[PDB]
């Protein structure tokens, strides 16, 4: 018997409409099996897309408020990272959030996943990490992710300090101001906060992200299927501790 | 080692403008004055309605340290039609990359957006302005009819630039073909001749371009950095470019022929997301007339002694051979998170030793993450892995961007005609550029003869009202290689029987000076002949000291009066590093 915290980081990018219904079936299913092996269970939620700056998103007045234009389709505007749910015991509130999630969009296939990982890791307050618990961070995206110095194209040359930059809207306010974090920076902040990063991607993205998990200590990888109980098999076989 | 850090020239631009984001030199027609070219891509200009268009400033070295803006474009946004703006020059980052060749200055705006000529878009195709004296022309090879992300709409042409030796421009466009990237090369004779202010998509016949490939190569960022040099042994400068996201973020470097745009050689990073290819440079470092490839990976993580990973950055040094192969070594950075390898500037032969040298910057290293530039010297076997000089940042980081001292730099240009190439270092985070002048290097060969070696206890020979004496002959010769005066004034000190600390019993002192030490001001001429001088010292009597076991070491020390060897610009020379010291012998 031991307390466990689990944050659910979902990618709301455009490439996730084909995988959306599998992610919601992962939320509710995970919001059930967690109460089994432990009684001290609190879970949270966060969403990300991309940095809202050219060239990653078109800068036309219509495609800013509706980046799914020219398709046509109505979707949420492009945002860096939004912290929606601080981790709490209320697990039926978690489900109610995943259901209402709509798709967003951008242009370039890799996304700003690392921005969301960095902000959720360092912020021990606005996310609410326990003192002595298993800080698990499930990462879900069906594409690659941008790292350091890639924002130079956008005109962003101030590096990421790896600090808590969530505004009153609980969003990444310093997303258009700071670069993406590098793997070195993530490793330096996933240990200071002691966070186990679980990669949950698609088949074509595993061979890539598995080499990322080799660099990041403790970080493992996982596959996304219609029966998303596989990723649950990780967590159950991660409660081994010892 | 010979860079003057005592009195460097400090140039400044408007605050908050990222002054120093790109730097270069300026050497116009005939034997004129020389200038510094500094980029400030976030600088507000006087352009109507254009907010933070950016500018490139011409700063004068001759004296006074005053900077003057270069008028590349004074106009605002052209209209395609009424209430239908054609372009967006606001926040276009003009001056993000500056490259100069003789009286030619090429500056570019990577974040320049342009509206399609078919419909109302805002696509960042990038544009450049070229100045060959008076005439100013525009250059936008990605502003074409190949629109949208699938084409050149997000090309961002001019993100990196360079010149060849045959008047060809090399442009990098990381966003072309759904961010596959593209390299475009045009002859300067065609750029100005085919320029038309009423034509927004100019097609050039002698254009060399990397055409679109399969969809797996999307999101590769070909053209992120560029450099030029001959590699296939023909005489035409070939195109080297970093592809940092290729090979699943392993990073690669593509080499293309500078005549028909064909792939010649490849390099591949060895660590995921190390940004292998962030910066590249090409210069012959080992004196074989074959340009050598320097690839920076500022995000490279190495393993520490404790088993913990640490991000230090890595630069790979690849020596070109006539047999086609490459001898590659790797140079790891010194400070964690410093991003060693972010900028690589060939320096020429900084110290005029016969082998080119190079600088590598760690813009976020040093105390308070201010910035460090490391100087590396070449040799017959290649690059010296240990730096001979460390350039330290002096400017603290106000809130916002770090000083980023070293983030961009350029060398191999002798701006003060002193015989040595100098170095410009940009620090855009504090809107500053600093000129470091190379000090002349003096090689000194000192000699010391003591005859006889064995002093008898009673050998009276030299005239005196006669005691056991001997001749001390010391020779001195100096030389330099550059613009330095002929007459170098040396102040030489000699100390007999130094081994005896102050308070002990001394046993030697000169014959006429009557003093264990003799001072002498010595004007010697470099290059002429070795000037030597003899003098007689004697030993004390037996009854004056029972200590006949402590060997008497004759110590010779020499130094220079830099002030009388300084230049009109106040640049004081400096001694070569491995052998500047004094010398000792013993009797
Ligand atoms: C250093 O490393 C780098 C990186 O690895 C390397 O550079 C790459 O080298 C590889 C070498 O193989 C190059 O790969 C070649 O790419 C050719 C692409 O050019 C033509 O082919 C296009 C193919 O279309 C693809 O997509 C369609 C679906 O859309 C698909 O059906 C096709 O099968 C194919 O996958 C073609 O479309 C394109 O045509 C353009 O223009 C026409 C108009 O004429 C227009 O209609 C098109 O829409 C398009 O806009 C273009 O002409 C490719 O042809 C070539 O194919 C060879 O290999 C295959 C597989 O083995 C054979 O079956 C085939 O017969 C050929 O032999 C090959 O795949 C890659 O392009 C390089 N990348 C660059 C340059 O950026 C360097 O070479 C390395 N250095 C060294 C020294 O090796
Ligand atoms: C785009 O441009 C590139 C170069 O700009 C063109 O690439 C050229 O292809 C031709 C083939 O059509 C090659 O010529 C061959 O030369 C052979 C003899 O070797 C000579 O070339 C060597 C090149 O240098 C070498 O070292 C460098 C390292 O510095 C390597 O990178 C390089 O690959 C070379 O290995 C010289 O060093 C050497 O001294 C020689 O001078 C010939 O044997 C060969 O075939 C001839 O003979 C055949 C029968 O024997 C006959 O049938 C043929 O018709 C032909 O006459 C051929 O001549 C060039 O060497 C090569 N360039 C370079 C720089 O290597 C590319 O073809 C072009 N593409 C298009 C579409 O135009
Ligand atoms: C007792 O002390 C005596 C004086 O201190 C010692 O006499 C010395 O003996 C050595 C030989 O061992 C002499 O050295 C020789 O010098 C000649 C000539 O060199 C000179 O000439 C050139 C120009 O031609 C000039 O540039 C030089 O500066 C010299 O002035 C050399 O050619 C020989 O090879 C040889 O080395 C000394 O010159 C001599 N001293 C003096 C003052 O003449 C004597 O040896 C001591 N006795 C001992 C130790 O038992
Ligand atoms: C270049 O010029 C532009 C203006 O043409 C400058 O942009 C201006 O930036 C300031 C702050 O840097 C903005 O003022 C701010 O307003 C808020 C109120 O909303 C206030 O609380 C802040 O304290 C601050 O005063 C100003 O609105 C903005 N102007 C425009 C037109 O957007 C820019 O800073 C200049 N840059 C350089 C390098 O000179
Ligand atoms: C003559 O100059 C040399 C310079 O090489 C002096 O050697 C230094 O000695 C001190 C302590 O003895 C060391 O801390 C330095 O590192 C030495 N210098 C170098 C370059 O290694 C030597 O001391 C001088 N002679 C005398 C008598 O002081
Ligand atoms: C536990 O949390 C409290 C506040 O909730 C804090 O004061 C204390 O330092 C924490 N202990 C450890 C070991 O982190
Ligand atoms: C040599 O010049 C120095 C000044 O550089 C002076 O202090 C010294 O007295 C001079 N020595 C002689 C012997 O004239
Ligand atoms: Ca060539
Ligand atoms: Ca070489
Ligand atoms: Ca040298
Ligand atoms: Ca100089
Ligand atoms: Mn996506
Ligand atoms: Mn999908
Ligand atoms: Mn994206």
């Amino acid at each position: 018997d031991y307390p466990v915290d689990l944050y659910y980081l979902m990618d709301l990018s455009a490439s996730m409409d084909d995988d959306l219904n599998t992610i919601k079936e992962l939320g509710s299913r995970l919001s059930k099996e967690m109460s089994k092996l432990t009684s001290n269970f609190r879970l949270g939620f966060g969403s990300f897309v991309e940095k809202p700056v050219s060239p990653f998103v078109k800068t036309t007045p219509e495609e800013i408020a509706n980046p799914c234009s020219s398709i046509p389709y109505f979707c949420l505007p492009t945002f860096g990272f939004k912290h929606i749910l601080p981790l709490t015991n209320d697990a039926e509130r978690f489900n109610e959030i995943v259901k209402n999630q709509k798709i967003s969009a951008n242009i370039d296939t890799p996304e700003g996943g690392f921005d969301a990982i960095m902000q959720a890791a360092v912020c021990k307050e606005k996310i609410g990490w326990r003192n002595d618990s298993l800080h698990l961070l499930v990462f879900v995206s069906d594409a690659d992710s941008h790292f350091g110095m890639d924002s130079k194209l956008a005109g962003i040359v101030c590096p990421n300090d790896g600090l808590c930059h969530l505004d009153s809207k609980n969003e990444y306010s310093m997303s258009t101001v700071l670069e993406y974090p590098t793997i070195g920076q993530l490793i330096d902040k996933l240990v200071q906060n002691n966070v186990l990063l679980i990669f949950a991607v698609t088949q074509e993205q595993v061979h890539l992200y598995e080499n990322y998990a080799k660099l990041i200590p403790g970080a493992t990888v996982g596959l996304l299927q219609k029966d998303s109980g596989n990723i649950l098999q990780l967590i159950i076989s991660a409660y081994e501790e010892l | 080692f010979n860079l003057d850090v005592d009195s460097p020239a400090e140039y400044s631009g408007p605050e908050g403008s990222y002054f120093g984001f790109a730097v270069d030199f300026f050497v116009p027609s005939a034997s004129s004055r020389m200038f510094l070219l500094v980029g400030a891509p976030k600088a507000n200009t006087t352009q109507p309605g254009i907010v933070e268009g950016g500018q490139v400033l011409k700063c004068d070295w001759s004296s006074t340290r005053r900077c003057q803006p270069i008028e590349f474009d004074a106009t605002g946004n052209r209209d395609y039609a009424k209430d239908d703006p054609l372009e967006f020059k606001s926040h276009q980052w003009f001056g993000a990359s500056v490259r100069s060749k003789q009286d030619k200055i090429l500056a570019c705006a990577p974040l320049y957006h342009w509206r399609t000529e078919m419909k109302q878009e805002r696509e960042p195709v990038g544009t450049c302005f070229l100045q060959d004296g008076t005439k100013t022309v525009e250059y936008a090879p990605c502003r074409s009819q190949d629109i949208d992300a699938d084409g050149q709409g997000f090309c961002q042409g001019g993100f990196s630039i360079d010149f060849t030796k045959a008047d060809r421009v090399l442009l990098g466009g990381p966003g072309s073909f759904y961010w596959q990237g593209q390299l475009i090369s045009d002859q300067v004779a065609e750029i100005v001749s085919k320029y038309d202010p009423n034509v927004y998509s100019i097609k050039y016949n002698n254009q060399l371009a990397t055409r679109t490939a399969q969809a797996i190569f999307d999101d590769s960022y070909l053209g992120y950095s560029v450099a030029v040099g001959d590699f296939n042994g023909d005489g035409i400068d070939d195109f080297v470019s970093g592809v940092p996201r290729a090979a699943r973020t392993l990073g690669m470097v593509y080499i293309y022929d500078g005549k028909n745009m064909s792939s010649l050689y490849n390099f591949t990073g060895e660590q995921m997301a190390a940004y292998f290819g962030f910066s590249v440079a090409a210069t012959d470092i080992n004196g074989d007339d074959y340009a050598d490839v320097f690839i920076g990976a500022p995000l490279f993580m190495d393993r520490g002694s404790d088993g913990k990973l640490q991000e230090v950055g890595q630069v790979s040094v690849s020596l070109q051979r006539a047999s086609g192969d490459f001898q590659t070594t790797k140079l790891n950075g010194f400070e964690v998170f410093a991003r060693f390898g972010s900028a690589i500037a060939p320096l020429g032969d900084l110290d005029q030793d016969g082998f080119n040298d190079i600088a590598i910057a760690a813009p976020y290293g040093g105390e308070d993450k201010k910035g460090i530039v490391y100087i590396f010297n070449g040799r017959s076997t290649g690059l010296n892995a240990v730096p001979s000089q460390i350039l330290e940042g002096q400017w603290a980081a106000r809130s916002g961007c770090p000083p980023s001292f070293g983030y961009s730099m350029k060398g191999a240009t002798d701006i003060d005609k002193n015989g040595y190439p100098d170095l410009i270092v940009g620090a855009f985070g504090v809107d500053r550029a600093i000129l470091y002048r190379a000090r002349p290097v003096i090689t000194v060969n000192a000699g010391l003869e003591v005859y006889p070696s064995i002093l008898n206890q009673d050998n009276k020979t030299c005239s005196l009202p006669k005691v056991s004496c001997f001749n001390v002959r010391f020779c001195l010769k100096a030389d330099g290689k550059g613009v330095l005066p002929r007459k170098l004034n040396f102040q030489v000190e000699l100390l007999l029987d130094k081994l005896k600390q102050k308070g002990a019993i001394r046993r030697a002192l000169f014959l006429y000076s009557r003093s264990p030490s003799h001072s002498k001001n010595m004007t010697i001429s470099r290059g002429g002949l070795m000037q030597c001088e003899e003098l007689i010292a004697y030993l004390r009597d037996e009854s004056e000291f029972r200590d006949k076991l402590t060997p008497i070491t004759i110590f010779m020390e020499y130094r220079l009066d830099y002030r009388t060897a300084a230049d009109t610009t106040g640049l004081q020379p400096i001694l070569n590093q491995f052998t500047p010291a004094n010398i000792s012998r013993q009797a």
